């Protein structure tokens, strides 16, 4: 559309010859002033205008070169038949090439200087369309008028350190101390400096660099590359405009900032050739932005510098993709077991086991990146380092592999999985609870692992059946006596536990899954044993179990097998929480009620007053027996009693004290509201205790459900 | 500091202690068994279970007559009560930053499996697609004497170099990239 | 400072009570199963573990303080451990944040590259001139040889010293005084180059692209010398 | 004619000696003005012969080669369309 | 440069390159009295070579 137009006004000036008109150019002229500056001139347009402004002399060389500095303002990426037409009218007439009649130096350096701009904008050279420009661009640095501004493209493409060869340098140095430049030695250094940071020291770089001495001043002249703002707001707002999320202002700026601060720095401060065979075949490293990865897809050639694009970003630098380097060649051949990443960070991961690294906490991250989100080579890493041989190498590094691998993986043969992590999970307990080691939470937080990965199986049908037969193996061994227990717990094992906990939790709630309930009931095994346990937030976990668990059992009758040890679980749990009477009933936690009974002699306890009730409720119960304490304290504050009752233990007997010493005020006021029968403080403080903001909230939520006295709340 | 010394002394031997506690109601539970049979010492797991479960209420109820004999009628004078106010207020401070950390470490967890997810139905696709373009073909891949090819490799290079300089420093408007 | 100070030695007291429980009661279980030695004894408990369930073992006397040791050794180590899960569990939680972000901007310009490859190909087969230049190391050597063949006959000697064609002799020359720049003849000199194929020397000279440094052995004569453009050396 | 002196003659005089810079500049400055009045009386294409007359250079290929180390590109081509 | 030495030349395509040529036969003149200097401290000022440019 506006692309003709602009094409008809080029044409109109390419065919304005033998006619000589007075004005109609001038109006041509301000037409493409106005038509360039909106849209963008497309390649072949910039390539049709050079071409008319180098041959034809219609027009002087002063409105040239103030056309080609405000309307060459390409909208695209330079095709590389652009870059040939300016380089073919660069240079002077010569015996050979007398006839051919000169372009004006003056447009020349104009050229150069609008390459130098728009250099962000060069198409990816392939790897020896690379190595011929880089010998243009060099010996067109030789012509004095245009070489204060091909220093800074000699500079920019001399990347790959494989492009200082001496032969350059034999190049620079001679035009350096050249009489008649009057510019050579500001820029001979410039470059001398590039190449030096590329190759390293190379005596002969830095033996020519003071030879041709600048004296600090026209060599700073030349550092500071001006490149005009104006033009270059114009080109960031084309481009933007053009082509959304292709160039935005952000990335262009912070590129052509690169690029000016490269050569600002310069003062301050790789494998082998391989005989590229093709002329098109883009190298990976040289590939900058995404879309010349995509235009140079077919013809891409990846590189064997593993050890480089894989060991240490809005800029369309060569390095923008070296996160994607990775992903783009597992894409080219497909995952084969032998590609690049694959090999590479198993070989890293085998010198990070046998301790032949520096910095494993530097790598590391690099191998969970790569294999976290790669199915085929998080398989391997799995049935490779995930055992007893690497454990006892490193166990601090297969603890990281196993949080960062087993979260995400989907297993492609079910069969034979259930037995390698039962194995794996016992190697684990073994060699983390041996003698002498007590324990650093390597089983617990290994067992925590797997219970993300188990989440990730049953989240997804055809594992959930393998994913909850796992999980049972799981909580039959976070729940051994050596490593989850009453005296000496660890709190790591009841911590892994009740998040095993909780992905029954959320099965038993969600609905429209198939599963036997024979994977939701855990088994009075290990189940009584976290009833009789002593921490508050293992029974909350257990007690927000037992409630989400109701809803999936209704369905099944009550001659059933596990409705039978699901109701007692709750017969039991709610006589040790809020009913104390474990002595009138029968088998509490599978133990005999008189068990009980004969442990209360020779107990011995001060008062006798309420002494077989007096600990075995929410208040007396050696886990929630200072909670209850704390929210009755809380209470009080949050009511600002004035009789502040005066011990800490809520009890029968403690209870009838604190009535009798101040039944005055209790009757009149100043203390709970409700509070008048110690089963008023038992209820208030579950009350308090449902409020959604402490972890117990499920042992009130619990009560409140299942008990039938106090279901109003 | 004494009194510091003095607690970790406590700590150590309150260690020993239920060390010595435990295992002491094991092998009495054992020699029970031992008397009332003559040698059965292999009861099966789910009996085995069944001894630690008792085990443990039989310590639940041992550690709350502490919590009766010692916090019903609070001295806030003696030694062993004021470290207990010390002891009971520190455990289940992190009770609430505990539970949380499980629920933002499977949250993180939620979108790490949608990430990977993505990445899966991203990379066969790019892999479909990079199968479907049309692959360039690779050179007949000769060894003729690896000594020759290194001498032809920098003999070619030498005329790519010479036609650059005498195409750019004559004429030649149709310079080029292929050489 | 003494009342702690009796209470350490009533607790190492009553550790040495209860070892000394344990041992005897570990002498009686290995005694009573010396006088049953018969073969590994391990058969099935004839249901008497329900006997057990009814009853408890070692009552504890008053001045035990079981009670305090148990509550300590376990409000300790919960309080102790739990702090240690807390880091745990947020160091494993900042390596999982940096992850996400950093998988998620590899997802979205994996998205963008899938989107420019449909594209790409959308554009691509039809007609795209997918024709490259593949060629060994020595057909690359001839294609090379034979370019500068053509670049001598077509632009090079028909405009050199052309005052009558004749470029035969002449294309022949320039090519040969090219073969023996190319090949390094280590004995070129100024004199080879008649005064028809004159303009290569300058055209080379210009070029800063050789070296006519002289002989050392004859002050007369100068050997050219192609600028090595293989040598690789510490620059 | 100071600085410009000491930059055109940098590749002649850092091959053999550095400098014996006492009173010399300004013994050249006088002499850089003499020849300069002598070449325009001399001056006052043949002109290569005249060159010659004082100059060793004795041909053309020599003043070429003096123009290749003394000009810049751009001008080594003109002065070689001109002198060929 | 050399076009420093052009200008200072004259205080036309065809004159300007008679211009560049007596240029760089100055600079060639200088060059060689410098050389003659050179020698003449070699055998040992620049007059030496001054003198001996009567020519």
């Amino acid at each position: 559309a506006m692309s003709l137009i602009l094409d008809d006004i080029i044409l109109s000036l390419t065919n304005a010859n033998e006619r000589t008109p007075p004005q109609a150019l001038k109006t041509t002229l301000s037409l493409l002033y106005e038509k360039s500056k909106q849209y963008g001139l497309s390649s072949p347009q910039l390539q049709a205008l050079v071409r008319l402004l180098c041959e034809t002399s219609i027009i002087d060389t002063v409105t040239k070169v103030y056309i080609v500095e405000n309307c060459f303002l390409p909208d695209g990426y330079l095709t590389k038949e652009l870059l040939l037409e300016i380089i073919n009218h660069l240079g002077t007439p010569t015996v050979f090439s007398r006839y051919r009649i000169q372009t004006p130096p003056v447009l020349q350096s104009a050229l150069c200087k609008w390459l130098v701009h728009v250099y962000f904008l060069f198409p990816v050279h392939s790897e020896r369309e690379h190595n011929i420009s880089s010998s243009i661009w060099l010996h067109l640095w030789q012509f004095s008028f245009l070489q204060k501004w091909i220093t800074p493209l000699v500079i920019w493409q001399a990347t790959t350190p494989v492009d200082v060869k001496p032969w350059k340098l034999s190049i620079i140095k001679r035009c350096a101390m050249h009489p008649g430049y009057r510019d050579a030695p500001g820029s001979a250094t410039l470059i001398l400096q590039r190449f030096q940071c590329l190759v390293g020291a190379s005596s002969q770089i830095t033996e020519s660099i003071i030879t041709i001495n600048c004296n600090r001043k026209t060599l700073k002249s030349h550092r500071n590359l001006k490149l005009d703002a104006h033009f270059l707001s114009i080109l960031k707002r084309i481009l933007s405009r053009a082509h959304p999320a292709n160039f935005p202002a952000d990335t262009v700026q912070n590129t052509i900032d690169m690029y000016l601060s490269e050569i600002h720095q310069l003062g301050a401060d790789q494998s082998l050739p391989e005989y590229v065979p093709s002329d098109s075949t883009v190298s990976l490293w040289d590939v900058t932005s995404l879309e010349q990865l995509a235009q140079n897809w077919p013809q891409l050639h990846i590189p064997n510098d593993v050890d480089y694009m894989m060991k240490p970003r809005k800029v369309m630098s060569r390095d923008s993709l070296k996160h994607l380097y990775s992903s783009i060649i597992l894409i080219k051949n497909s995952r084969d077991e032998s590609s690049s990443p694959y090999e590479w960070c198993i070989w890293q991961l085998k010198r990070c086991f046998a301790h032949q690294i520096e910095t494993p906490q530097e790598v590391i991250p690099i191998i969970i990146s790569v294999s976290s989100m790669d199915n085929k080579l998080s398989s391997r890493i799995i049935q490779t380092f995930c055992n007893l041989k690497y454990l006892k190498l490193d166990e601090l590094t297969l603890k990281k592999v196993c949080g960062g691998i087993l979260p995400l993986w989907k297993p492609e043969l079910i069969s034979g999985t259930r037995e390698f992590f039962v194995k794996f999970m016992a190697s684990i307990f073994m060699w983390s609870t041996r003698d002498g080691h007590d324990n650093n939470c390597t089983f617990s937080e290994t067992c925590f692992y797997v219970l993300q990965m188990i989440t990730n199986w049953v989240l997804d049908d055809k594992l959930i059946a393998l994913g909850l037969t796992l999980l049972h193996d799981m909580q039959s061994l976070l729940t051994l006596d050596k490593i989850f227990n009453n005296a000496t717990s660890n709190r790591f094992s009841t911590m892994a536990f009740i998040s095993s906990l909780d992905i029954l939790t959320q099965l038993s709630k969600q609905t429209k899954s198939d599963y036997a309930i024979q994977y939701l009931i855990v088994g009075p095994d290990i189940m009584n044993k976290v009833f009789s346990s002593d921490d508050p937030l293992l029974l909350s976990a257990a007690c927000r179990y037992l409630v989400a668990t109701k809803n999936k059992l209704m369905q099944y009758p009550s001659t059933n097998k596990f409705v039978r040890m699901q109701n007692q679980y709750i017969m039991d749990l709610t006589n040790y929480l809020y009913r104390n009477k474990v002595l009138s009933s029968k088998s509490l936690f599978g133990v005999s009620p008189d068990f009980f009974k004969q442990i209360l002699e020779n107990l011995y306890i001060p008062t006798a007053d309420f002494k077989n009730a007096k600990f075995f409720t929410i208040t007396g119960i050696p886990a929630l027996s200072y909670i209850c304490i704390i929210i009755l304290r809380r209470l009080e504050t949050a009511e600002n009693t004035k009789i502040k009752f005066t011990s800490g233990i809520i009890n029968e007997e403690t209870f009838n004290n604190f009535f009798r010493v101040h039944h005055d005020e209790i009757g009149q006021h100043g203390w709970i509201k409700g509070v008048n029968n110690i089963h008023d403080l038992r209820v208030k403080i579950l009350m308090h205790l449902s409020n959604t903001a402490n972890p117990y909230r499920d042992i009130a939520a619990f009560l409140f459900t299942y008990l039938k006295s106090l279901s109003k709340y | 500091n004494s009194s510091e010394k003095q607690w970790e002394r406590i700590q150590q031997l309150e260690k020993e202690h239920v060390e010595v506690y435990r295992e002491l109601l094991i092998t009495l539970d054992r020699l029970y068994l031992i008397r009332k049979h003559n040698h059965a010492v292999i009861l099966s797991h789910t009996q085995q279970r069944l001894l630690e479960i008792r085990h443990q209420l039989q310590i639940n109820l041992e550690k709350t007559a502490l919590l009766i004999r010692l916090l019903e009628k609070p001295d806030n004078t003696n030694v062993l009560f004021t470290k207990l106010q010390n002891l009971l207020e520190e455990s289940n401070s992190l009770d609430y930053e505990l539970l949380q950390s499980l629920g933002a470490q499977s949250s993180l967890h939620k979108q790490l499996i949608e990430s990977r997810a993505e990445r899966d139905e991203l990379m066969s696709k790019l892999i479909e697609l990079s199968s479907k373009f049309p692959k360039p073909t690779i050179p007949p891949d000769d060894s003729d004497t690896a000594g020759k090819q290194v001498e032809v490799e920098k003999e070619n290079e030498t005329i790519q170099e010479l036609m650059i300089a005498l195409q750019i420093h004559s004429g030649y408007t149709n310079i080029s990239y292929t050489i | 400072k003494d009342v702690l100070d009796v209470y350490i030695k009533n607790l190492e007291n009553q550790i040495g009570n209860k070892r000394y429980f344990l041992k005897q009661a570990q002498g009686a279980i290995d005694e009573i199963t010396k006088r049953s030695l018969d073969t590994e004894g391990k058969p099935v408990n004839s249901e008497v573990f329900t006997e057990l369930l009814r009853k408890p073992m070692f009552f504890s006397e008053r001045a035990d303080p079981i009670g305090f040791s148990l509550t300590s050794n376990f409000l300790s180590l919960r309080a102790q451990s739990s702090s240690e899960w807390l880091s745990l569990m947020n160091d494993q939680s900042v390596d999982q944040k940096a992850m996400l972000l950093l998988q998620n901007n590899i997802n979205s310009d994996l998205k963008e590259l899938l989107r420019k490859l449909q594209h790409q190909m959308t554009i691509m087969d039809s007609k795209k001139q997918d024709h490259a230049h593949i060629r060994t190391r020595k057909a690359r050597n001839k294609e090379l040889w034979d370019s500068l063949a053509d670049f001598l006959k077509g632009y090079l000697v028909p405009n050199l010293d052309d005052n009558d064609e004749s470029i035969d002799s002449l294309t022949n020359e320039v090519m040969l005084l090219m073969k023996r720049l190319i090949e390094h003849d280590l004995n070129l000199t100024l004199n080879d180059f008649s005064s028809k194929t004159i303009p290569i020397y300058r055209l080379l000279l210009r070029a800063n692209i050789i070296t006519v440094i002289e002989g050392s052995t004859n002050p007369g004569t100068k050997y050219i010398k192609l600028i090595d453009f293989n040598e690789t050396s510490l620059t | 004619q100071i600085m410009d002196l000491k930059h055109l003659t940098r590749q002649f005089l850092n091959e053999n000696r550095i400098i014996l810079p006492k009173q010399t500049w300004s013994t050249i400055q006088e002499e850089s003005l003499n020849i300069m009045d002598f070449l325009k009386q001399k001056i006052g294409q043949e002109l290569v012969d005249s060159f010659i007359d004082m100059g060793i250079i004795n041909n053309v290929d020599d003043m070429f080669e003096l123009a290749h180390e003394l000009l810049p590109l751009e001008l080594q081509s003109r002065i070689e369309s001109y002198l060929f | 440069s050399l076009d420093a030495e052009e200008n200072k030349l004259e205080d036309s395509s065809q004159e300007y390159n008679k211009k560049l040529l007596l240029a760089c036969g100055f600079q060639a003149i200088l060059r060689k009295i410098l050389l003659d200097a050179r020698t003449r401290a070699t055998a040992e000022h620049i007059e030496a070579a001054t003198q001996a440019f009567l020519d």
